[PDB]
């Protein structure tokens, strides 16, 4: 019916789980990460680029003056000189000798080049997770996609399966991301309507196309000196230029946990950490009476060798007795190893040979062959690759990780340690008895 | 040029040039053999794990002579106080049966 099992949340690597009911056959379980998602929810704050300064044609009067306007442009400013007399290809432009003034106007706009070349800025909240299992009982196999959290009853047909919350709540994003041509970078932006000049974020707007652009370049103006027209100015370097040259690495170079971070929408995918609580409610039209399975009547299992090595590196064999033919399922009731089939047809007698991992320098688990547990012991060397491209398919432990001759060297230790001390206890004793009685 | 690279249980990938990532996990191939006489079951495991076996050892020698001379005290004490009482006293004979049965 129900059963409740802990999958590492590595993605490829099988689980394999023996479920059962009395009166039933054995059933093999096998669970895998195929492809896991961490999109956490976003919010678009503004979008920025490279500012292009734009110095509109300057007016002046011939014998006045003109007042600053106020506009809506974004780092608008305006400046009024008191005598210019100015000059163009045709001699002077005006007939008061110094009551000439001149008006000068500075904003900035998007480049035309950005609509490819700019970046967004972006506040993400709690992350969400969703995995893609692949769920295999008996002779069937589904496909069905889940959220990790504990309700959701993502199920493919009748699968009914629930994934339970994560075990560490772990996030690759800080509160405030930067989003640029598809390369993610972790920055502290200036918040909107702040915009410090010489940093990221001195122009800023909610839309490339929004009419309401917002920024402050600390545009100066400054007095003319040459006599032909002119509009000197000077301005802070493009902030949006300078978060360029510094940019750092991405997050696609700088993420933990072997995560992959893709965009649109912004996400990390198949990412390693904690464990995920499944709960899986098999349809009992798989199941299959135990009456009509085949029966083992003895078993016993031989081990050639063994390498506690990351790939399957291990062998074993076992010699069996059934009076049917069929198929049955093999399990290791151990968390040291796993192996690599999970059913195995039967003829009455004869040998079958089955491959395994450990992570443990003993092969002294326990294998079922639709039932009938056997001990298994072994004496496993050390791998001798030092490198491997293959994930280790068995966590390490620790009571199983050290030798047996290393125990009983242990033991052999501490009991002799606490032996002397128990037997001085006790002839102390004995003899203090003794001369209490003396008298 | 040349680059040494530590990479752990875990795993470590590295981009080179215009390449797709590959991928190694590190495996557990000491030298010395985990299975054979104490001095290569030493080796072996300092090699995985130092500071775990530089603990384990130390533990087991403290233990093995702090008990030594808990032992060693325990029979001294024994020692005396059942020789002081009467055949400590004189004009006394103590018999060879209750004298060297803890005698020297």
């Amino acid at each position: 019916f129900e059963h409740a099992t802990t999958v590492p949340n590595v993605p490829g690597i099988p689980y394999k789980a023996l479920v059962e009911r009395a009166g039933y056959a054995p059933l093999n379980l096998e669970i895998t990460v195929v492809s896991s998602e961490l999109t956490p929810s976003t919010n678009k704050e503004y979008v920025t680029c490279k500012f292009h300064t734009v110095i509109p044609s300057p007016q002046v009067k011939c014998c006045g003056s003109l007042e600053c306007k106020a506009s809506s442009k974004a780092d608008y400013t305006c400046r009024v000189f008191g005598g210019v007399y100015p000059f163009m290809w045709g001699g002077a432009q005006c007939f008061c000798d110094s009551e000439n003034t001149q008006l000068s106007e500075a904003y900035v706009e998007f480049a035309p080049d950005c609509t490819i070349d700019h970046a967004v800025a972006l506040k993400v909240h709690t992350a969400a997770l969703k995995v893609g299992l692949r769920i295999v009982y008996g002779n069937t196999t589904a496909h069905l996609d889940t959220f990790v959290n504990g309700v959701t009853p993502g199920s493919s047909r009748d699968l009914k399966v629930i994934a339970g919350p994560i075990s560490a709540a772990f996030s690759p994003f800080d509160h405030k991301v930067v989003i640029r041509k598809g390369l993610v970078y972790n920055y502290d932006f200036p918040e909107y309507g702040a915009m410090k000049p010489g940093a990221f974020g001195d122009i800023q707007a909610s839309s490339l196309y929004a009419t309401d652009i917002v920024a402050r370049t600390d545009i100066r103006l400054l007095k003319p000196s040459v006599k032909n027209i002119h509009v000197p100015y000077t301005q802070a370097v493009s902030g949006y230029e300078m978060w360029k040259n510094n940019s750092g690495r991405p997050l696609q170079e700088t993420a933990p946990f072997g995560c992959k971070i893709e965009v649109e929408p912004l996400r990390a995918s198949n990412c390693a950490y904690g464990h995920i609580p499944i709960s899986i409610d098999i349809p009992d039209a798989a199941f299959v009476r135990s009456s009509e399975s085949p029966t083992i009547l003895e078993v016993s299992c031989t081990v050639a060798d063994c390498i506690y090595s990351a790939d399957f590196g291990g062998s074993l064999t076992l010699q069996y007795k059934a009076d049917r033919e069929g198929h049955c399922p093999v399990h290791s009731h151990s968390t040291t190893a796993v192996l690599k089939e999970a059913t195995t047809h039967v003829t009455a007698t004869g040998s079958i040979t089955l491959h395994f991992s450990t992570s443990s320098p003993q092969a002294n688990f326990i294998v079922s062959l639709c039932g009938k547990k056997t001990t298994c012991n072994a004496e496993c060397k050390p791998p001798a690759d030092h490198i491997i491209g293959e994930p280790h398919k068995v966590d390490q432990e620790f009571q199983a990780a050290v030798s047996k001759t290393s125990w009983n060297w242990l033991l052999a230790l501490f009991g002799g340690a606490s032996s002397l001390i128990v037997v001085g206890l006790i002839v102390l004793v004995c003899s203090s008895m003794l001369i209490n009685t003396r008298r | 040029t040349s680059r040494n690279f530590s990479v752990g249980r875990e795993g470590l990938e590295y981009v080179w040039g215009n390449h797709e990532p590959v991928r190694v996990w590190a495996q557990e191939s000491a030298p010395g053999d985990p299975h054979g006489w104490p001095h290569e079951i030493i080796i072996h495991y300092y090699h995985r794990h130092p500071v775990y076996t530089v603990i384990v050892l130390c533990g087991v020698a403290l233990a093995i002579l702090v008990g030594t001379a808990s032992s060693a005290a325990c029979i001294a004490k024994a020692r005396r106080d059942c020789l002081t009482p009467y055949a400590l006293a004189p004009n006394a004979t103590v018999p060879t049966a209750l004298a060297v049965l803890c005698c020297i």
